[PDB]
Order: C-alpha cells, then structure tokens, then sequence
C-alpha cells in the first residue's frame, strides 16, 4: 500500500496472508472455510495466514492453515485479468474469534464516490521496495467508469472498476493482489491490477466482487 | 501496462506476468 498509515493488529480481521515460503497475496476470509482472492494469485501449496499483523513475528493470533482447493473463476482470462476472482477452501476451518473474522459478501454494487478500505502487505513506495512487516491500510473513493476508462483505454471491462487517486501518490500495490476493498462493511473489491502503483493518472484497478456473489455463495455451498 | 499486484521475484523482465518488468531489487513491477 502506497501512501497509507498502519492499520493495529487484527482491526481487519477478515485480512489474510498467502504464503508460498514468502508473503506474495492478501484474501478475505469470507466464512470459516473460504478465502476470496484473485486468480492470478493461484498457486499450487498455498497456506492461508490468519489473525496476522507483523508477518514475520510470532505474536500468538496466528493461524496457519493449508489450502484444500483453489476455484478460478470458469472465465478467467489470464491475458486481460477478466474475472480474476478464486475462492479457496481451507483444509480445516479456522477459529474465529475477535481477533479472526470473516467479512460480508454485497448486495449490491457501490457507487462511484463510496470511501472504501483497502489494506495489505505490499510494496509501499511507488518507485523503489520497501515491504512492510506489519498491515497497511487506505482510505481510498471508488471512481466513476468514465474516469476508470479514460485512464486505461480499452483495458477496463464490466468486472472491473477504479478506486484512487488520479493525482497518484496513494495505491495499492504488489504484494496487496488478492487483498480486499472494503466500502461501508462489504466486500466490493479485490486488489488485481494497475499500471505500476500511486502513478497519476493510472489507479489501481479492482475485480467487481458485486458482480460475483451469486457464484461465490453458490460454489461455497456446493464444495 | 497491465502489472498484477502480485509480490514475485524475478532475475530478468520475462520472469514477470503480463506486462509487469523486473525491477533493480528483484521484484516485478
Ligand atoms: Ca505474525
């Protein structure tokens, strides 16, 4: 997260770590079996790290479980990241507690103009590395289509949308795919794509969880 | 470019998904 303040351990409790050794994706823990993150997150041996803060200390909130099986979205489309959405299914379910939530799926699609929270482990600086140890979080409006658009021509679909700032310098990203945006108490983004991170003029660019929730719950019934 | 926010490591740009580079610390992006 570029441009953002530190979130507390676990006050996003929802917030979960995919580790393959290393940190690489966020997800939402959506109940105690099922994380929602994005497709191009897909990996073989992911575990799934829960109620963390600081990722690379101890802190005693932990949970760590091992991914069952991965669901891509049927019309993934890896070349223009169309549908990028996976849920995955936890090998045991988690304890929830008040340190480990889940967060709820929307009933409907947020306007353009809705102050949102995006959080996660990535990159914090828009030129250069710098990966934080512990959460970070943004306040950050959704952008109306227009904007989203014009700012990427011909790359934007129904699925997706912009939240940001096209002045730059606050963002989501790498390290933050897979994460969540968060607008009045839903779920209604995951972090997916942008052109670099915080550059003005490009925002990150988000999968439409509204668009999905009849899949999403129907596929988590059903396996 | 179209660049997943994904943390990856990579020694060259075609390490990298879609159209994320590999920077100096390697890393995509
Ligand atoms: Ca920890």
């Amino acid at each position: 997260i570029v441009g953002g303040y530190t979130c507390g351990a676990n006050t996003v409790p929802y917030q979960v770590s995919l580790n393959s050794g290393y940190h690489f994706c966020g997800g939402s823990l959506i109940n105690s079996q099922w994380v929602v993150s994005a497709a191009h997150c897909y990996k073989s041996g992911i575990q799934v790290r829960l109620g963390e803060d600081n990722i690379n200390v101890v802190e005693g909130n932990e949970q760590f479980i091992s991914a069952s099986k991965s669901i891509v979205h049927p019309s993934y489309n890896s070349n223009t990241l169309n549908n990028d959405i996976m849920l995955i299914k936890l090998k045991s379910a988690a304890s929830l507690n008040s340190r480990v939530a889940s967060i709820s799926l929307p009933t409907s699609c947020a306007s353009a103009g809705t102050q949102c929270l995006i959080s996660g482990w990535g990159n914090t600086k828009s030129s250069g590395t710098s990966y934080p140890d512990v959460l970070k979080c943004l306040k950050a409006p959704i952008l109306s289509d227009s904007s989203c658009k014009s700012a990427y021509p011909g790359q934007i679909t129904s699925n997706m949308f912009c939240a940001g700032y096209l002045e730059g310098g606050k963002d989501s990203c790498q390290g933050d795919s897979g994460g969540p945006v968060v607008c009045s108490g839903k779920l209604q983004g995951i972090v997916s794509w942008g052109s670099g991170c915080a550059q003005k003029n490009k925002p990150g660019v988000y999968t439409k969880v509204c668009n999905y929730v009849s899949w999403i719950k129907q596929t988590i019934a059903s396996n | 470019r179209v660049c997943p926010k994904i943390l990856m490591e990579c020694k060259k740009d075609s390490d990298c998904l879609a159209e994320c580079i590999c920077l100096e610390h390697g890393y995509c992006g």
